[PDB]
């Protein structure tokens, strides 16, 4: 995890115990340990600059991948990152998991350029429960106009009023 | 049928009924060793056909020993229903036809007892006097679908080319290594069926653990950490702290890394 | 920054030095360096 997230290749905690049978919880304390010992080699020796290598969260790295793996367009991919990005500014949805942040984002895009993938086919792909894909699409339908990039809506490929409602 | 030959004591008498000598009087059956091409052979051979019903008609002319078969229309319409039989062999020699079945086993000059002899109940049931093949004869009208089903058998390929994924190779790849899936599959969960079983024991008092050890050795002299543990229910450390007072473990003998009782309570 | 043109789109692009380099409409990751604004001198032998 520390190299993927050192490389900027960064996969998540369910890549890596799909990988490695390991518990969680010892799973996150050795990851603390080894970060603390990384950032005290780096003090005792040379000195690296993070620049948001390291941070927890990395959900602009997750979006190209799962859009990969849901067999998603380029554009799609792009304006997924584009609503990713913008989800940080929302106050309420921030303090969820980069993996929700970024399946919920997917999804909203999915649905915005009509792309016939269900919330049930997409939780099966990305391991994410369908309630909470459904629950975070209803809460970022009332942020609808700050998530769509504004240029896919000037060039007219995407509307607004494709978006199922509440 | 497992048995064991060379028996002077004469034990088939009890162990088989049945005379297991050769059964020989129907020997002198005529028999014809027949050779068909397959479909016949497939129509023929398998056992889910065969209920003894007629299968056709012999003629023989003795014009020129001519034989021919003349199969019923009940079978097919596109296998011929006229056939010569060539004699490969007029006269055969030293060829039998012998059955085998199943016995009741129900109610120098030097020798061993003991050849590994597995006897069967065995009966010469015919003679082979004609080799004969079966040829499809040139004027039937069905003699060209035979022909049409023999290029066939070489014309036809008994191999798929593989299957080439038409899907998304994202799609196809979102299985592999990196992935959001838990395997769901159960197989091979040794892991998963040997860390639920916990076993958790409490510390009875020691007269009582004391007397449940002296009961244990008097059923049984010699005991392993693990059988009495699993016999008992207690930690490790407690009953070592026992063990080692009333018990001693055997470092040398054949019985050697298990806790037998003291030479002073083996006596009682 | 610096201008570079997309493989098979044939879209224009600045790229700086922290930019990932692919291209940003097509999602191609071959970029090509621009011709250089500058004349260029040539004999005609
Ligand atoms: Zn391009």
């Amino acid at each position: 995890l520390i190299g993927c997230r050192r490389a900027e290749v960064a996969r998540t905690f369910k890549e890596i115990q799909s990988l490695i049978h390991v518990k969680t919880k010892e799973f996150g304390k050795t990851l603390n340990i080894m970060k603390n010992i990384l950032r005290g080699k780096s003090e005792d020796g040379f000195l690296k600059i993070d620049t948001d290598n390291m941070s927890g969260a990395q959900n602009l790295t997750y979006i190209p991948r799962f859009c990969s793996h849901l067999g998603l367009p380029m554009q799609v991919t792009t304006s997924a990152e584009y609503t990713a990005k913008k989800c940080k500014e929302i106050k309420e949805i921030a303090g969820k998991s980069p993996i929700t942040i970024a399946v919920v984002s997917i999804y909203l895009n999915i649905l915005l350029f009509q792309i016939p993938i269900t919330a049930a086919k997409v939780g099966q792909t990305l391991q994410v429960t369908e309630g909470t894909i459904k629950s975070g699409y209803k809460i970022l339908y009332e942020h609808r106009d700050k998530l769509v990039d504004p240029q896919l809506i000037a060039n007219g490929v995407v509307s607004l009023d494709n978006l199922p409602g509440v | 049928e497992v048995f064991d030959g060379n028996d002077i004591e004469n034990n088939e008498t009890k162990v088989y009924e049945e005379s297991l000598d050769l059964d020989l009087e129907r020997s002198n059956r005529q028999v014809w060793l027949v050779r068909l091409p397959m479909f016949l052979a497939e129509k023929w051979r398998d056992r889910n056909n065969l209920h003894g019903q007629e299968l056709g008609k012999i003629r023989i002319n003795k014009d020129g020993s001519k034989i021919t078969l003349l199969l019923n229309e009940n079978d097919n319409d596109s296998i011929p229903h006229e056939y010569d039989l060539e004699l490969t062999k007029k006269v055969v020699e030293n060829e039998y036809v012998f059955t085998e079945q199943n016995l009741k086993k129900y109610q120098r000059d030097r020798y061993i007892p003991y050849v590994k002899t597995i006897p069967k109940k065995t009966a010469i049931v015919g003679t082979v006097c004609h080799e004969c093949q079966v040829m499809p004869s040139m004027n039937d009208p069905n003699y060209h679908k035979i022909v049409e089903q023999r290029r066939n058998i070489v014309k036809l390929n008994n191999k798929e080319r593989i299957t080439t994924l038409d899907e998304t190779v994202g799609v196809t790849m979102s299985h592999t290594g990196m992935s959001m899936r838990s395997d769901n599959s159960n197989f091979l969960k040794v892991g998963r069926e040997k860390a639920k079983s916990n076993i958790k024991s409490i510390r009875m008092p020691k007269k009582e653990i004391l007397d449940y050890l002296f009961k244990l050795f008097d059923e049984y002299d010699y005991w392993s950490l693990k059988g009495l543990k699993e016999r008992t229910r207690q930690p490790e450390a407690h009953l070592k702290e026992c063990l080692d007072k009333v018990a001693t473990l055997v470092k040398k003998g054949p019985y050697a890394f298990k806790y037998t009782l003291r030479p002073e309570y083996k006596k009682l | 920054t610096l201008k570079y043109i997309c493989a098979e789109c044939s879209s224009k692009l600045s790229l700086s030095r922290t930019d990932a380099v692919r291209c940003k409409d097509c999602g191609h990751r071959i970029l090509l360096k621009a011709r250089t604004k500058r004349l260029v001198q040539f004999e005609a032998r």
